[PDB]
């Protein structure tokens, strides 16, 4: 050891980016070449910025890293990589468990291991960071229960696509700030939890390709100000509820390839902000008089119109008890 | 015509093209400050 640095929070930067350049076993960009030297501040993918402790001294601040194909592990070493609070590592081959040492980072604000191999439980290291606002482990190999604190917690956005949860959604779903949130792609049980009205900011919001059940809880009609609705490869039995008149905000929405029962309202789904209203590949003998004149986009293949074109055989379209589920008596919508 | 919430169904995009800034500050770099925040939501700031 023959170096010095400007300060001494920058020397336990060295440490870690060093260790971590040793666990990287791959990168076809060469991106990790320039990672020698003192001056850490002119390193690709990593950056400065005057501290917000004091002004006086820089630190490193953030490591941005996306897409270039990156492999390898995160050390535990990276617990001395103090102060970042955006840490993009998106598209690249990484593996490993997050480390435990990363809860020292309490600073983190974004967190975006979005698109790699990470192969664990849910990462209970991401619910210590108290400024985290940003959090997507898309497209990774998650086991297990999503755990109902990470809901608790002041985030802006949760990203769980393209992974492996078993659980149910947690109860705790309305207590979450979160503007953003997607369950896209995961083996989800159970039903939608009645907590949702609870939320008054959720915008977006994704059920696509999910193995969930139940009636639908009519307690979603809340949301005033909501843009994505989507529930798409879904399970769900069941009518549409009348109440959901009050998303007056919604602009897209999407029901198909489930198995939703009753009729069709012709109230809400004239909205002057609604577009590309999909209801394809399900039952509905319900009628869409108001709800496909081209002013907007709507869908009505495999819905069993008999009125319309591209409907299902009539011994598809409710061979079984033609009657919906109740919705009542459900554990899902009501006593 | 940007809404996120499908956009995270490609693995491949990122709410930022401009490398390092943060993602809710994705504008001009004149000083490429990581620890600048424009946007509260992520909704009303896609790129
Ligand atoms: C209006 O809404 C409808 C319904 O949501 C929408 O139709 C859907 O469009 C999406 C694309 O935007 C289709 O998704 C594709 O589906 C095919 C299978 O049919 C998949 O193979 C595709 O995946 C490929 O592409 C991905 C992205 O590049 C890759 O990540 C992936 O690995 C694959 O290579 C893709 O998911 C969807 O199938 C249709 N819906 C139906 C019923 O087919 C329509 O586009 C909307 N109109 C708009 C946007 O104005
Ligand atoms: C949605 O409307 C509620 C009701 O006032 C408000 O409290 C909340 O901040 C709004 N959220 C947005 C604009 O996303």
């Amino acid at each position: 050891l023959d170096l010095k640095f400007a300060n001494n929070r920058l020397k336990r930067a060295y440490i870690a980016l060093q260790a971590w350049k040793k666990a990287f076993y791959s990168d076809p960009f060469n991106t990790a070449a320039n990672w020698v030297g003192p001056d850490v501040c002119s390193y690709k993918g990593v950056f400065c910025a005057p501290a917000l402790d004091d002004p006086s001294v820089l630190v490193v601040a953030g490591i941005d890293l996306n897409h270039a194909d990156i492999a390898g592990y995160l050390p535990p070493e990276l617990g001395l990589l103090t102060d970042v609070a955006l840490f993009h590592v998106n598209s690249n081959r990484f593996c490993g468990v997050i480390p435990k040492s990363l809860s020292k980072l309490t600073l983190m604000y974004e967190f975006d291991v979005s698109n790699n191999r990470f192969v664990g439980p849910f990462p209970t290291v991401a619910l210590s960071w108290p400024s985290l606002k940003f959090l997507d482990i898309r497209y990774n190999d998650f086991e297990g229960k999503l755990p109902p604190e990470i809901f608790d917690k002041d985030l802006d956005a949760i990203f769980l696509n393209n992974n492996r949860f078993e659980s149910t959604i947690p109860e705790t779903i309305g207590k979450s700030t979160a503007s953003v949130v997607t369950f896209a792609h995961n083996k989800f049980s159970g039903c939608i939890p009645k907590t949702i009205g609870q939320m008054k900011n959720l915008n977006e919001i994704v059920f696509i390709g999910n193995n969930l059940s139940g009636c639908l809880p009519n307690e979603i009609g809340s949301l005033n100000n909501v843009t994505v609705f989507d529930a798409s490869s879904n399970g769900f039995v069941g009518s549409l509820p009348s109440t959901l008149s009050g998303l007056a905000n919604v602009e897209q929405m999407d029901f198909s390839y489930n198995k939703f029962t009753g009729f069709v309202t012709d109230n809400i789904c004239k909205l002057p902000k609604l577009s590309n209203f999909t209801f394809s590949y399900n039952f509905f003998n319900g009628e869409a008089q108001s709800c496909s004149s081209q002013e907007k986009q709507f869908d009505d293949t495999s819905n069993c119109l008999q009125n319309r074109p591209n409907q299902k055989s009539a011994k598809e379209c409710l061979p079984v008890v033609s009657r919906p589920v109740d919705c009542s008596k459900d554990k899902c919508a009501g006593g | 015509r940007r809404y996120i919430g499908y956009d995270a169904l490609k693995k491949n995009n990122v709410p930022c093209s401009r490398r390092g800034r943060s993602y809710y500050d994705c504008k001009k770099r004149r000083r490429n400050n990581p620890y600048r925040r424009g946007c509260s939501a992520i909704t009303h700031c896609y790129r």
